[PDB]
C-alpha cells in the first residue's frame, strides 16, 4: 500500500477538495467524526482506503490532505463545518490577505513568504506514509493563488519528491461564473510554469459543468455547490481505483503509463454519464451500451470539443455499479461501427476498462439521482486542445494592448515572461497538431 | 476483438479490448528567481518614495 | 478583517461623507447611537469592513472628519448620525483655505496634515487586514481638492501597498461656487491619475440635471445632489459591504476594472431614479442602468467604449434573468465594448436591496467617454489661464505658473491617452 | 436583432447572402473580429470552429461543415470513396481513380497495363489528359490520375463536351436541399478524340474563339437541356441524370453524415456544396469532383442566395420552394 497526499490551493481547489472528502466518506462508510466502523484494524492497516487517509489510536481516519489559501475565509468553512473533526488544524494552511487575481502576486509576492511553511506541513504527512507515490494538487487557472502559487509549489516539489508523481485537477476559466478579467493572463502564466512538473493533469471546463448542470440536473442559474457536487463525482471515479480493490490505474505511475505517452501532452478528456436529475421520480435507468455511447457525446465531456476532428493516444473506461465486461465489449462493437474513432497510427485502438461493482454514491440531498451503473471516460485526444486555442487567443487579444500587465510587473514579475509562457503554449499547440492532423 | 489481461476481485474486475493494432531547476535556480522578482519590487517602489520625497 | 479607512475632506466632502454613513448605517442595522438593531446576519458579517466594534458591542465608523474650518463639521456633529462618529476623529482648523488649492495644498493645509496623519495612523495601526482606503471630496474647492490630494500624496508614501480610492466630485460651472473652479480641479486630477487605483467622477453638472429633468426637482439644492450621491456610493461598495464573489474587496476591483494604471477614473451609474411603489422588472433595471440619463459623470458613453464595467444588482431577482439581460446588453451592443478586452463585463448580485427598494442596480464603467469630462475641465481652465486671470490668488501663496502649465498638459496627456484606446481595435 | 461576421471577402454567394441580411433590417453586421455574433460567414482556410459555440447567450452559426474537406479534395474523395464500406471500391459512380503523390502507383500501372494488355479504352486525365502512363506521372513529378470519359454525351449541334454543376445545400439539421436550377458547362468545340475536353468556363472564354455561340456564356440552363433529352432522346432530365444525381449526392453527404454532423454540438453547420457531374453517351452519370467554396450562376445568384437565407439562417433566426430534399 502507497499513500497519496491530495493539496488544495485557493478558493477553487479547497470547495472542490472539501466536496471529494465529503464524498470519500461517504464511498467508504466514514463518519464526520472520522470513526469508521467497517475498518476492523484500529489505529492502522494497509488497505486499499489507508492511502488516502491514516488511522489514529482512536479509530479516526484522517484525510491524507492539505489545504493552502492566502486567505481565511475559504479555508475556515472547513474548520467549522461537518467534516471539521476530519482534519487536525496543520491540515488546514491560510493567509491574510490572497493573491487579488494576480499571478504574480500569489507566486512571487504571498507565495514566497508562505512556501516554506506549506512544505513543512507536507513533509508531516510525508513522513507518515511508508511509501509515497505523489500527490494530487487541486486548483483553479483563474485565481491568483490557484495559479500562481500552485505553480511555485510544483516546482518545489519536483525538488524535494524527484521520483514522485504529481497529478492536477485544474478548473479551466469560464465568464459565465468567473470572477476576474485576467483569468486568461493567470492560466497562460501558470500551465508554462507547472508544465514540466505535472504529469497528468484533468482539465475541468466551468462552462462544460456549468451547461450540464443546466440541462441535466434542470438548475437554473447553478452555484459553485452545484458544479462542485458534480466535479466530485468526476473525481471520485477517477481516484476510485486509487481507494478500492481492482487492477486498473492502481497507483499514480499507471495513470501516466496509460494516459500519457507524451509527456507534454498530458491532459486528458473526461467525459462522464449518467447525469441524472435527483427531481425527476422515475427515471428510465439507462444501460451499459447507452452510458457508453454518451461517452462520446461533447455534451457530456468536462471540455467542450469535437474529438472527431482530432486522433486519439489512450482511452480508459471507468465503470461504477452493475456492469460485466460482456457488456462493455458489446457496446464498444456497436459504437466503433458508428462513432469517427480515430487513433493515432504509432497507438493501438482499443480500451482499457475498469470496472468497480459498487455503483456511485451520491451526497444524500443532492442534485444526483442514484444510478445504477456509472461510467467515466479518460481520453487523451488531440481535440482538447481547442481549449487551449482559446485561451491562447484571449491572451492575445489583451497582451497585444499590454492590457492590465502592469499590475504583473508591479509585483517583480517581467512582461518577458509573458510572452514566453506564450510562445511555450504556441508549442503547445503545434504539438497537438502534429499528432493530431494529417 | 480481442480481450486481455482480464483481473477479477470481489468489488469488480478489469480488462483491455484491442480493436487494432499500431501502424528540472534546482533550489537554487528557483531561489534566484523569486529574490530577482522582489528585488524589482523594491526597486520600483524606491523611485516611488524617491518621487513622492521630491 | 480586511479593514477600510474613510476620510472626508472639506464642505462637499463632510456633506456627502455624512449621508453615506447615514445610508449604510441603515442598510447594517446600525442606529445614531452606534447600536445594532437588525433582523439579518448578513447585515453584520462583514460589517468591520467600515465599522469598529467598541464596548458594549458599539459599531464605530472607522471615518476621519478633515477640513481647515469648523463648519460643516460642526453640522455633522449636529446631524442625525453626529454622535456615531468618533470624536477623536474630528480634525480641524479655523482658518479656511478660501475655494484655493494652493492653501489647502501648500500652506493652510500643511500646517493641519500631519495631525490627520497621527489619526489616519491609530485607525490602521489596528487594523487586522488593512485593504486601504476611500476619500470622499470635491475638487473644485480648495480643502478637499488642496489638503485632500496632498493626505492622498502623504498616505500613499506611508501606505505605498495599500488601495487608494476616492470619490471626487467634477465642478460644473451650472452649480458653481467660484470662477477658480476648473484651476482647482485641474491642479487635483494630476495629483489622482498618479496616486489614487480608482475614482469615482462625481460630475455636479450630471447630478443637476438628473434632478431637474428626471427627479422633477426645478431648483434643486446640494441636498438633492447629496441624496443621489449617497445612492450612488451605497450602491459601489455594495460588494465591499456584503458576502460576495465579484469585487469584494478594494484590490480585486482594480485588477477587475483598470487596464492602465492612469485610466482608473469610472462613470457611476443608479437605477432606479423616480420621483415611485412600482415594481421593477429586471429588463428595466439593466436598460437603466446602461442609459447614460443614470450616469453620474455627464459624459456620452455612446460617445466612447467601454474597457471594463463592473454590475452589481441588489434585491430578491431571478439571477437567472440577471445573466440574461446582462449578456442581451453587450451581445446588442456590442461595438461599444472594446473586442481586445474579452469578457469585461462583471456582474455581482445582492439579496439585501437598499432602503425603499425592492430592487436596484449599480453601474460602475470604465469608459474612454470620461474624457469629455476632462476635455470640459480643460476648455475651462484654458480659458482663463491664457490670460493668466485670477492667477495672483494661487502665486499670492507661493506657486509658479509653471506647475500651472505643467498640470493642464498632464490633464490633455490624460485626454490623449483615452483618445488612444478608443481607436485601437 | 441578429448579428454575423464576414471572414471571406471573396466569397460571392455570401456577399450576396450578407447583402440580403441588411436589407431586411434584422440583421447587423460586425467587425470581422468581433465575437459576439450569431453567424459566421466563415473564411475558407484554417476557420477557428474550436472558437465558435463558447459565447453564453449566443446561439452561433457557422457557414460551413468542419471535417467536408474530406469530401472536397481531390485525394481526400478518392481516399474516402475506397475506404468508406458506405461507397466501397464497388461504386458504380465514380471514375476509376488513384492517389499518386510526386502512394497508388504500384495500383495505377497494374490496371493501366491492364488497359493496354486488354487494348481497351486506356486514356486517363491528372490533376489536383493522356494515353501514356510515363508522361502522366513525368508530369507530377514537375495529385490524382482516373479514367477519362472517352465515350461522353456530346451535345448537339456541336458535337461538344460539357460539364453539369449542382448546388446542395445542406441545414444544421442535416437536411439535404437539391438546387431545383443547375447549369451545364458546355464546350463551344466539338469533341476531338485524337479545349473541347475541359469544360470550365475560364478555359473556355479564354482558348476558345466560338465563346458563346450555343449558348451564352457556355452555359445551358436545365430548361433547355431537358427540352433537348426529350427532343433528340425522346426522355426526360429527371429520368435520364437527375435519378443518379440525387443518388450520388445523399450517398456522399450521408458517408459523413456522422462525421461532421453538429447535431448535438455547441455550435451549428450549414454548408452549401457543388457537385461536378459527366454524363456518358449511355446516360450513365459520373461524379468528378465536389466544390466546398462554390460560385453559382449569374442569373442565379439572386434566387439561390436568397434560399440560403430562408432554410439555413432563418431557420435557426426566424425573422419576423425551389430545393428538392433529399429524404434519408
Ligand atoms: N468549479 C469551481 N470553480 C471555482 C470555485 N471557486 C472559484 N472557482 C473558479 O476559480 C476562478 C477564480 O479563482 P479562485 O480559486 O477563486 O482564486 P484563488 O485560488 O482563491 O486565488 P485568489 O486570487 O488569491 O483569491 C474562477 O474562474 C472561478 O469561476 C469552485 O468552488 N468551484
Ligand atoms: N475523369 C474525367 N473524365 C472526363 N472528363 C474529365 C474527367 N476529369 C475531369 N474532366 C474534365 O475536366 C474538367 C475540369 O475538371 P476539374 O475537376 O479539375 O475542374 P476543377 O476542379 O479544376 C475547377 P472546379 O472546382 O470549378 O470544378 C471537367 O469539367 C471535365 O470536363
Ligand atoms: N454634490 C455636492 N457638491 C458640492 C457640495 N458642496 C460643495 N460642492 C461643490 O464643491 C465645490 C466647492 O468645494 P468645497 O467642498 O465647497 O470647498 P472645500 O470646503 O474647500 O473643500 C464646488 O464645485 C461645489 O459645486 C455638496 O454638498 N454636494
Ligand atoms: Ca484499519
Ligand atoms: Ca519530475
Ligand atoms: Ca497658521
Ligand atoms: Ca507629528
Ligand atoms: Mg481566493
Ligand atoms: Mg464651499
Ligand atoms: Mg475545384
Amino acid at each position: 500500500m502507497r499513500e497519496c497526499i491530495s493539496i488544495h490551493v485557493g478558493q477553487a481547489g479547497v470547495q472542490i477538495g472539501n466536496a471529494c472528502w465529503e464524498l470519500y466518506c461517504l464511498e467508504h462508510g466514514i463518519q464526520p467524526d472520522g470513526q469508521m466502523p467497517s475498518d476492523k484494524t484500529i489505529g492502522g492497516g494497509d488497505d486499499s482506503f489507508n492511502t488516502f487517509f491514516s488511522e489514529t489510536g482512536a479509530g479516526k481516519h484522517v484525510p491524507r490532505a492539505v489545504f493552502v489559501d492566502l486567505e481565511p475565509t475559504v479555508i475556515d468553512e472547513v474548520r467549522t463545518g461537518t467534516y471539521r473533526q476530519l482534519f487536525h488544524p496543520e491540515q488546514l494552511i491560510t493567509g491574510k490577505e490572497d493573491a487579488a487575481n494576480n499571478y504574480a502576486r500569489g507566486h512571487y509576492t504571498i507565495g514566497k513568504e508562505i512556501i516554506d511553511l506549506v512544505l513543512d506541513r507536507i513533509r508531516k504527512l510525508a513522513d507518515q506514509c511508508t511509501g509515497l507515490q505523489g500527490f494530487l494538487v487541486f486548483h483553479s487557472f483563474g485565481g491568483g493563488t490557484g495559479s500562481g502559487f500552485t505553480s511555485l509549489l510544483m516546482e518545489r516539489l519536483s525538488v524535494d519528491y524527484g521520483k514522485k508523481s504529481k497529478l492536477e485537477f485544474s478548473i479551466y476559466p469560464a465568464p459565465q461564473v468567473s470572477t476576474a478579467v485576467v483569468e486568461p493572463y493567470n492560466s497562460i502564466l501558470t500551465t508554462h510554469t507547472t508544465l514540466e512538473h505535472s504529469d497528468c493533469a484533468f482539465m475541468v471546463d466551468n462552462e462544460a459543468i456549468y451547461d450540464i448542470c443546466r440541462r441535466n440536473l434542470d438548475i437554473e442559474r447553478p452555484t459553485y455547490t452545484n458544479l462542485n457536487r458534480l466535479i466530485s463525482q468526476i473525481v471520485s471515479s477517477i481516484t476510485a481505483s486509487l481507494r478500492f480493490d481492482g487492477a486498473l490505474n492502481v497507483d499514480l505511475t499507471e495513470f501516466q503509463t496509460n494516459l500519457v505517452p507524451y509527456p507534454r501532452i498530458h491532459f486528458p478528456l473526461a467525459t462522464y454519464a449518467p447525469v441524472i436529475s435527483a427531481e425527476k421520480a422515475y427515471h428510465e435507468q439507462l444501460s451499459v451500451a447507452e452510458i457508453t455511447n454518451a461517452c462520446f457525446e461533447p455534451a457530456n465531456q468536462m471540455v467542450k470539443c469535437d474529438p472527431r476532428h482530432g486522433k486519439y493516444m489512450a482511452c480508459c473506461l471507468l465503470y461504477r455499479g452493475d456492469v460485466v465486461p460482456k457488456d462493455v465489449n458489446a457496446a464498444i462493437a456497436t459504437i466503433k461501427t458508428k462513432r469517427s474513432i480515430q487513433f493515432v497510427d504509432w497507438c493501438p485502438t482499443g480500451f482499457k476498462v475498469g470496472i468497480n461493482y459498487q455503483p456511485p454514491t451520491v451526497v444524500p440531498g443532492g442534485d444526483l439521482a442514484k444510478v445504477q451503473r456509472a461510467v467515466c471516460m479518460l481520453s487523451n485526444t488531440t481535440a482538447i486542445a481547442e481549449a487551449w486555442a482559446r485561451l491562447d487567443h484571449k491572451f492575445d487579444l489583451m497582451y497585444a494592448k499590454r492590457a492590465f500587465v502592469h499590475w504583473y510587473v508591479g509585483e517583480g514579475m517581467e512582461e518577458g515572461e509573458f510572452s514566453e509562457a506564450r510562445e511555450d503554449m504556441a508549442a503547445l499547440e503545434k504539438d497537438y497538431e502534429e499528432v493530431g492532423v494529417d | 476483438m480481442e480481450v486481455i489481461e482480464l483481473n477479477k476481485c470481489t468489488s469488480g474486475q478489469s480488462f483491455e479490448v484491442i480493436l487494432k493494432p499500431p501502424s528540472d531547476p534546482s533550489l537554487e535556480e528557483i531561489q534566484k528567481k523569486l529574490e530577482a522578482a522582489e528585488e524589482r519590487r523594491k526597486y520600483q517602489e524606491a523611485e516611488l518614495l524617491k518621487h513622492l520625497a521630491e | 478583517m480586511r479593514e477600510i479607512v474613510h476620510i472626508q475632506a472639506g464642505q462637499c466632502g463632510n456633506q456627502i461623507g455624512a449621508k453615506f454613513w447615514e445610508v449604510i448605517s441603515d442598510e447594517h442595522g446600525i442606529d445614531p447611537t452606534g447600536s445594532y438593531h437588525g433582523d439579518s446576519d448578513l447585515q453584520l458579517e462583514r460589517i468591520n469592513v467600515y465599522y469598529n466594534e467598541a464596548t458594549g458591542n458599539k459599531y464605530v465608523p472607522r471615518a476621519i472628519l478633515v477640513d481647515l474650518e469648523p463648519g460643516t463639521m460642526d453640522s455633522v456633529r449636529s446631524g442625525p448620525f453626529g454622535q456615531i462618529f468618533r470624536p477623536d476623529n474630528f480634525v480641524f482648523g479655523q482658518s479656511g483655505a478660501g475655494n484655493n488649492w494652493a492653501k489647502g495644498h501648500y500652506t493652510e493645509g500643511a500646517e493641519l496634515v500631519d495631525s490627520v496623519l497621527d489619526v489616519v495612523r491609530k485607525e490602521s495601526e489596528s487594523c487586522d487586514c488593512l485593504q486601504g482606503f476611500q476619500l470622499t471630496h470635491s475638487l473644485g474647492g480648495g480643502t478637499g481638492s488642496g489638503m485632500g490630494t496632498l493626505l492622498i500624496s502623504k498616505i500613499r508614501e506611508e501606505y505605498p501597498d495599500r488601495i487608494m480610492n476616492t470619490f471626487s466630485v467634477m465642478p460644473s460651472p451650472k452649480v458653481s461656487d467660484t470662477v477658480v473652479e476648473p484651476y482647482n480641479a485641474t491642479l487635483s486630477v494630476h495629483q489622482l491619475v498618479e496616486n489614487t487605483d480608482e475614482t469615482y467622477c462625481i460630475d455636479n453638472e450630471a447630478l443637476y440635471d438628473i434632478c431637474f429633468r428626471t427627479l422633477k426637482l426645478t431648483t434643486p439644492t446640494y441636498g438633492d445632489l447629496n441624496h443621489l450621491v449617497s445612492a450612488t456610493m451605497s450602491g459601489v461598495t455594495t460588494c465591499l459591504r456584503f458576502p460576495g464573489q465579484l469585487n469584494a474587496d478594494l484590490r480585486k476591483l482594480a485588477v477587475n476594472m483598470v487596464p492602465f494604471p492612469r485610466l482608473h477614473f469610472f462613470m457611476p451609474g443608479f437605477a432606479p431614479l423616480t420621483s415611485q411603489y412600482r415594481a421593477l422588472t429586471v429588463p428595466e433595471l439593466t436598460q437603466q442602468m446602461f442609459d447614460s440619463k443614470n450616469m453620474m459623470a455627464a459624459c456620452d458613453p455612446r460617445h466612447g467604449r467601454y474597457l471594463t464595467v463592473a454590475a452589481i444588482f441588489r434585491g430578491r431577482m431571478s439571477m437567472k434573468e440577471v445573466d440574461e439581460q446582462m449578456l442581451n446588453v453587450q451581445n446588442k451592443n456590442s461595438s461599444y465594448f472594446v473586442e481586445w478586452i474579452p469578457n469585461n463585463v462583471k456582474t455581482a448580485v445582492c439579496d439585501i436591496p437598499p432602503r425603499g427598494l425592492k430592487m436596484s442596480a449599480t453601474f460602475i464603467g470604465n469608459s474612454t467617454a470620461i474624457q469629455e469630462l476632462f476635455k470640459r475641465i480643460s476648455e475651462q481652465f484654458t480659458a482663463m489661464f491664457r490670460r493668466k486671470a485670477f492667477l495672483h490668488w494661487y502665486t499670492g501663496e507661493g506657486m509658479d505658473e509653471m506647475e500651472f502649465t505643467e498640470a493642464e498638459s498632464n490633464m490633455n496627456d490624460l485626454v490623449s491617452e483615452y483618445q488612444q484606446y478608443q481607436d485601437a481595435t | 436583432m441578429y448579428t454575423f461576421v464576414v471572414r471571406d471577402e471573396n466569397s460571392s454567394v455570401y456577399a450576396e447572402v450578407s447583402r440580403l441580411l441588411l436589407a431586411t433590417g434584422q440583421w447587423k453586421r460586425l467587425r470581422k473580429d468581433n465575437p459576439r455574433f450569431n453567424l459566421m460567414l466563415g473564411e475558407r482556410n484554417r476557420l477557428p470552429f474550436g472558437r465558435l459555440g463558447h459565447e453564453p447567450g449566443l446561439v452561433q452559426l457557422v457557414n460551413y461543415y468542419r471535417g467536408a474537406d474530406k469530401l472536397c479534395r481531390k485525394a481526400s474523395l478518392v481516399k474516402l470513396i475506397k475506404t468508406s464500406p458506405e461507397l466501397s471500391e464497388s461504386c458504380t459512380w465514380f471514375p476509376e481513380s488513384y492517389v499518386i503523390y510526386p502512394d497508388e502507383r504500384e495500383v495505377f500501372l497494374a490496371a493501366y497495363n491492364r488497359r493496354r494488355e486488354g487494348r481497351e479504352g486506356n486514356v486517363w486525365i491528372a490533376k489536383s489528359i493522356s494515353s501514356e502512363a510515363s508522361e502522366l506521372l513525368d508530369f507530377i513529378d514537375e495529385h490524382v490520375i482516373q479514367k477519362y470519359l472517352e465515350k461522353p454525351l456530346l451535345l448537339e449541334p456541336g458535337h461538344r463536351k460539357f460539364d453539369i454543376r449542382s448546388w446542395v445545400l445542406v441545414d444544421h439539421l442535416y437536411n439535404i436541399y437539391l438546387y431545383r436550377e443547375g447549369v451545364l458547362r458546355t464546350s463551344s468545340e466539338p469533341y476531338n478524340s485524337a479545349t473541347c475536353h475541359l469544360t470550365n468556363h475560364c478555359i473556355q472564354k479564354e482558348y476558345s474563339k466560338n465563346y458563346g455561340r450555343y449558348e451564352e456564356g457556355n452555359e445551358m440552363f436545365f430548361e433547355e437541356f431537358n427540352q433537348y433529352l426529350m427532343d433528340a432522346l425522346n426522355t426526360t432530365l429527371e429520368n435520364s441524370i437527375l435519378l443518379q444525381i440525387k443518388h450520388i449526392i445523399r450517398s456522399c453527404l450521408m458517408c459523413i453524415e456522422p462525421a461532421i454532423s453538429t447535431k448535438h454540438l455547441h455550435y451549428q453547420s450549414f454548408q452549401l456544396f457543388g457537385f461536378d457531374f459527366m454524363v456518358d453517351e449511355e446516360l450513365k452519370v459520373w461524379l468528378i469532383e465536389v466544390n466546398g467554396a462554390p460560385a453559382c450562376a449569374q442569373k442565379l445568384y439572386a434566387e439561390l442566395c436568397q434560399g440560403i437565407v430562408d432554410v439555413a439562417i432563418s431557420s435557426v433566426f426566424p425573422l419576423a420552394s425551389i430545393f428538392i430534399k433529399l429524404h434519408h
